[PDB]
């Protein structure tokens, strides 16, 4: 973005100062879910298959 | 009367009907069966493949 100057004579005008304006962009620590089944809750199969 | 097709003793105990102990001393049993009433049953965890 820039000033407007008026006039014809600018020698006693300030130039604008160009700045150049950087927008973050970051990842969120990653989401999870978690979970666990034991060797006798593993034995049906529907468990795993639901859960994921 | 629906228990009597399924009764196993000639009668109910008398009133305060003395207890007679048949293991007096500790000792090693000897087994005897009929084949069908002893069983085993096996299982199998479900422990995965793949996994680790």
């Amino acid at each position: 973005h820039m000033n407007i100057e008026e006039g014809l004579d600018l020698s006693s005008k300030t130039p604008t100062a160009l700045v150049q304006r950087l927008v973050p962009s970051v990842f969120k620590e990653p989401k999870n879910i978690l979970y666990t089944l034991d060797a006798r809750e593993m034995r049906d199969p529907e468990h795993k298959t639901e859960a994921g | 009367v629906a228990s009597r097709p399924y009764a196993n003793v000639d009668a109910k105990p008398a009133e305060s009907a003395a207890i007679t102990i048949l293991n007096k001393n500790a000792a090693p049993a000897n087994l005897f069966w009929a084949d069908g009433s002893v069983e085993l049953m096996y299982g199998k965890l479900a422990f995965p493949t793949g996994q680790g």
